């Protein structure tokens, strides 16, 4: 809590409008498994981007001209 | 060489140029989206920082611990790596000062102690032998305050505890689209610190030094995510980069291909010719 | 009707390359990827059937105008054909001034019959 | 069309410019003509005389001590290689080169020479 | 005649060992041209730290061309050179800038021109 | 047995292309990875030493059953010539069974065998 | 001659959408080789499930086969085969083992394989 006779701050690392500490308990656990899927989605497609660069990377070493 | 062998490596190397032009725009577009995920952060460190500045800079206060400079025994590390490559130097810049620190001012190995974000710095570390403690890897590309929390306050937590007096940071500072640089900073025991240009006096409620116990640890902890945030706009600018240098390099190396091309396919002409025409004269 | 056909086509021929490698791209290549297709799909046709000269103005300023944006891929061919038998039982005064004077016709009147038969069409 | 032009310069004695549409017809003609006759093929299959041939033709186009001839000439460079014999040739009586450019015809410029590609002696 | 019954043992070795380090540097040419030296391996970059110096230690200087340049020449015996490259091999000489392996003729100078850069 | 020998060497042929540069892999294809690599060592020969049938089928059948799997690669060849000087004076019955019948003796006694050997093997 | 204006509109359409179906499994070898059958979307994991069974079904047994193993053989008409290979695509038989679907011959005796096969 942050007063001043001019403005009032609050700094709060969590913050819920629905006034009740159980629906914001239910929120953070429903965000969880939101943020590793989107982990896991982001990995792979950075894996398929490389494997398809090295598939393409190959061919020129297999034409040795 | 042979005209159909040429044609292939021009079409192989095309397909890659292709490849490279797609990396590249997917990294812009996400360095895009980062620029502006970093941007979103000031208010809060703004705010922290001033209220801080006001109140531990007043009436003395050096009597609580994360103030004052004890005798150093043990030291710890942190590092900020990537996750993935193809971004150049990006992580050996950082692993190779770290090593030559730690070599040049400890030649111990229980004097220090590694904490380390990233599997390339995980690796690196673990492939030395060295001492890791704590580690986490698999992060979002925009990740959030949600996730570094507990890292966070179980590294501040284990500094509280006397495992060790000091520790510093390393990371690559966002300076441009084309320049980034190997930054160290050290984050306590915060012996150097500075004031605001306009100070006020508080009231203390219940207890000025019951406040700074639990101010610190949040300073400390908002500190740590701005430096991950810049680590990240560092990374996607380098891969970026990286990505426009190899389709360059593709590019210079198709003309040079066609000009053997074009000798060969006149070699071939001139050949078949000359063997008709003394094919034909014999009778 | 067809200057803009070809500018489509080369943006959808220069960006269909890199449509498979990502989804992050900015809101401008989304049209020219919604947009070449649909060109495509439309471009196709059939053996031994001509089409007449005003129906293939119709149906190509139909694409230019677009009035397509909405309707999903696989029914494109679907909605040509029961157009062009839309335009037979209605559009016969259009297609008399266009065979008569080889000009467009009044672009109130043909955007009133083109959202009639939007209307009269259903999505599958 | 070259001993049409030189009347007016030998005899009246004024500037004379002279346009040829391509080059090129007349070295795959000269070609044709030789492989007819029936003379053992070139390099790359072209006549054995190219060189004189085309210096016979090109070397009439001077300035006079009371008179001057100037050609614009238009090539055609086969298969876009630059080190194919008839361009090679034909290269070496040039003394300047003007560019066209599209990109400048459609944002308005004309003549839309390109000012940067274009070189002179 | 580069048979073992004829040269020896360890010369037999010791050549096969060159060629099979200058053979796989070869090989990564296509990938280092474009890609950099970056995406490689550990064991890779090694083997280029190797085999750069071995290309660059296998030139020599010859006694003719002392007219053209005032450096006297040297003559190099068969176990001198051996020992030269095995050693280069065992990874001794690894600290070493790339450049004083040129035109040094035995091993002993190339430590010499080393120090005589700065090293 | 050339059959499994031939899918193992076609399998690591054609996995050896992903591993140039880039990511890791995974162990499941680092033990084909490594089987491949022992497949290739084994298939090394000298100069003008022909070997007989009957120890070229027993050398390739504990290639083929995972004997070899412990066995340090470097340590390959001298372990392949330990095992012929070992067959020269012990199993020779084995030996004999397959000159005679052309085909392979019971699994039991070649397993006990490799055992033995295996155990009298030094690794260095 | 494959074309609408000769073998029919049903055969045409069966014919493309095998065709599609292979040419989309194909394009998954390198992806399901390297990560493993995991990581795949609900879509490609039934692509693959029944491009197996198309693959599989295209088999069948030769009359002069039967000297090596006892089976007669079968002679299948153009209406049965594209009925067989219509409900294979609808998917009446997606929960039949794999195996049932090699050398059989017509759609019906792959029930009867299934049913001697213990399902």
């Amino acid at each position: 809590l942050e007063v001043r006779p001019d403005k009032v701050t609050i700094l709060a690392q969590a913050a819920e409008r629905a006034e009740d500490i159980d629906v914001l308990r239910a929120k953070a656990a429903k965000e969880r498994a939101e943020r590793r899927l989107q982990s896991q989605q982001d990995d792979i497609d950075f894996k398929r981007a490389e494997l398809a660069l090295k598939r393409a990377m190959n061919r020129l070493s297999v034409a040795e001209m | 060489a042979s005209l159909r062998d040429i044609k292939t490596r021009i079409n192989a190397t095309k397909k890659t140029s292709q490849i490279t032009k797609a990396m590249e725009m997917v990294s812009t577009s996400k360095l895009n989206r980062a620029e502006q995920n970093a941007k979103s952060f000031v208010p809060y460190m703004e705010k922290i920082q001033e209220v801080v500045a006001n109140v531990a800079l007043g009436a003395g206060g050096a009597s609580h611990p994360m103030l004052v400079s004890r005798p150093v025994k043990k030291t710890g590390y942190l590092v900020i790596t990537s996750d993935r490559g193809l971004a150049g130097a990006y992580n050996s810049n950082v692993l190779r000062l770290v090593y030559q620190t730690i070599q040049k001012r400890h030649a111990s190995p229980d004097e220090y102690a590694i904490i380390v974000i990233g599997r390339v710095g995980l690796s690196f570390f673990r492939k030395r032998n060295m001492p890791v403690i704590l580690d986490i890897t698999r992060l979002p590309d925009q990740p959030s305050f949600a996730d570094i929390k507990e890292i966070a306050r179980k590294t501040v937590g284990l500094f509280a505890d006397g495992t060790f007096d000091e520790l510093y940071m390393y990371y690559n500072h966002y300076v441009s689209a084309i320049q980034q640089e190997v930054t160290e900073r050290k984050l306590l025991p915060l012996t150097d610190l500075a004031e605001n240009k306009q100070r006020t006096v508080y009231e203390f409620e219940p207890s000025q030094e019951e406040i700074l116990d639990v101010l610190l640890p949040q300073y400390a902890e908002s500190l740590i995510y701005g430096a991950l945030l810049d680590a990240k706009a560092s990374e996607h600018a380098a891969r970026m980069t990286a990505m426009k240098n190899a389709t360059d390099n593709a590019n210079e190396l198709i003309r040079t291909l066609t000009l053997s091309y074009n000798r060969a396919r006149q070699a071939a002409i001139t050949q078949e010719i000359t063997e008709i025409v003394a094919g034909a004269n014999a009778l | 009707v067809a200057g803009t056909l070809r500018l489509d086509l080369a943006a959808y021929r220069e960006l269909e390359a890199f449509a498979q490698f990502g989804s992050d791209l900015d809101k401008a290549t989304q049209a020219k990827l919604a947009r070449g297709a649909r060109t495509v799909e439309v471009l196709k046709q059939d053996l031994h059937q001509p089409i007449p000269v005003e129906k293939q103005v119709l149906i190509i300023y139909a694409l230019t105008r677009g009035f397509l944006d909405d309707i999903p891929v696989e029914d494109v061919r679907r909605f040509e054909k029961e157009f062009y038998l839309f335009l037979d039982q209605n559009g016969q005064h259009l297609l008399e001034h266009i065979r008569t004077t080889k000009d467009l016709p009044n672009e109130d009147d043909l955007n009133k019959a083109i959202e009639a038969f939007k209307k009269t069409f259903v999505v599958s | 069309g070259l001993t049409m032009a030189e009347y007016f310069r030998d005899e009246q004695g004024q500037d004379v410019l002279l346009f040829i549409d391509n080059i090129f017809r007349f070295t795959q003609a000269g070609s044709e003509v030789s492989a007819l006759l029936g003379r053992m093929p070139s390099a790359v299959g072209y006549q054995p005389t190219l060189a004189t041939e085309m210096g016979q033709l090109q070397e009439r186009i001077t300035s006079t001590a009371k008179g001057s001839i100037t050609s614009i000439q238009a090539i055609y460079v086969p298969a876009d290689d630059y080190t194919d014999p008839a361009p090679a040739t034909t290269f070496s009586h040039l003394d300047a080169t003007t560019n066209l450019e599209r990109k400048l015809a459609e944002m308005g410029i004309y003549p839309a020479v390109d000012p940067l590609a274009s070189t002179s002696r | 005649a580069l048979a073992p019954e004829i040269v020896g043992e360890e010369h037999y070795q010791v050549a096969r060992k060159v060629q099979q380090t200058l053979q796989r540097y070869k090989e990564l040419q296509d990938i280092i041209a474009i890609l950099g030296m970056d995406e490689l391996s550990d064991e890779d970059k090694l083997v280029v730290h190797r085999a750069r110096r071995i290309q660059f230690f296998l030139s020599q200087n010859f006694h003719v061309a002392e007219q053209f340049t005032g450096q006297p020449g040297s003559y190099v015996p068969v176990k001198e050179t051996v020992r030269g490259f095995k050693e280069i091999l065992e990874g001794k000489y690894d600290h070493l800038p790339e450049d004083a392996f040129r035109l040094v003729g035995r091993i002993e100078e190339v430590v010499e021109k080393a120090k005589a850069m700065g090293v």
